[PDB]
């Protein structure tokens, strides 16, 4: 694979290969990918590979990404959430 | 004891391409 | 994402954002999401998003986190298992 | 080395509501 | 969830609780799950709850369990691989 | 870095029993 | 399960038993396997088991294994990409 | 906090051969 905005994985801090879970709104698909860093400021979100099959451009889709971390941190850990517009711009 | 916590969620992106044959 | 009453996530020891599976015990259906917190005692188990096309309201559903821990842990680590009546209140 | 365990588990809950178009 | 029987889970080094992966040589399915014990000797191999929409009593079925480890024992590290009968009796 | 490895198989086994509507 | 020519295997920095995931350019297949090494400069990719029902011979796959690492090493570190041609050797 | 990342990509590799009854 998933092609994201630059400026989408700074705001996410989703790093080049981090593991990313793709769910579809409008098709209910699920899978698990890497993210790619896209054209920044471009608004990309662009389905690579095999994925392509499931998630389709014009589909509204959740991109999600886990951690590891001990249970101490575990419970006061705040996840980076990002809205976006239709165009893919952070809000 | 390790959890699996969200860390990272882009809310209602629109999906703007796709590639089957995508190489990289 | 998946919506769970305060009471039951303290039962199961969820935090908010922690990673969960639903198994959907009338469709077969399985999918990995996270835990929000939902109004205590409410008995709320809400499907927010994608995963509301695989899960369903009435549906019979069981929510499981795993942990990675150390062999040594690992055998003597007491699962928190919380059964419910048809109102989600712990039994 | 580290196994992965079951921590939690509701058993047999019953799904109250469901929404494609949460925000949050 | 998988009820399994207490000598395959000895001969697997698998523990109550630990994450399983089931795959379905006869349909193709393929879930995590988690191993429960089941009664010593009795070749038992259990399908409990949502899981058994998907992985049938007759279906001959490949059970997994992996695990995190750090580079250098991932290396070296020999996994335990239990071949079983008919009746689901190690070799 | 951790990798994530095989450690167990059980390989052909026969399912004996299922229970859509198990307690446990 | 994957049988992997052993090339591949080390190209890709993949250990005898390391968990992969592969993925179906052709029909979309999304599933976890481990890697077995196959014949060295065989170019075999061979799907052993319950994943030959999703992965068929023909098919152009992805073979993909993540790791759990802290962050300072994730932002520095280089994942091997391994390009192939129609023999599966290496580019 | 631990990331997962890509660490192995084979890609767009020819599946050789299948075997649904593989015993190993
Ligand atoms: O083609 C895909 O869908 C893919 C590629 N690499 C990693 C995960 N998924
Ligand atoms: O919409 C969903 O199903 C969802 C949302 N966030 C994380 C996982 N799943
Ligand atoms: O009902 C199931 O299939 C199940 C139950 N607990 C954990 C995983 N799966
Ligand atoms: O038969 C299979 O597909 C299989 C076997 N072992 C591990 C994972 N998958």
């Amino acid at each position: 694979x998933v092609t994201i905005d630059a400026d989408l994985m700074d705001a996410a801090d989703l790093l080049e290969g981090e593991q990313v879970t793709i769910v579809d709104i409008d098709n209910g698909a699920r899978l698990v990918t890497y993210a790619i860093t896209g054209e920044r400021g471009s608004g990309v979100i662009g389905i690579n590979g095999a994925a392509a099959h499931l998630v389709h451009p014009g589909d509204l889709v959740i991109l999600i990404a886990y951690a590891t971390m001990d249970d101490a941190r575990a419970r006061t850990y705040q996840p980076r959430i990002v809205f976006v517009d239709a165009y893919n711009k952070p809000i | 004891m390790l959890r699996t916590m969200l860390k990272s969620k882009i809310h209602r992106a629109t999906v703007t391409c796709a590639d089957l044959h995508y190489v990289g």
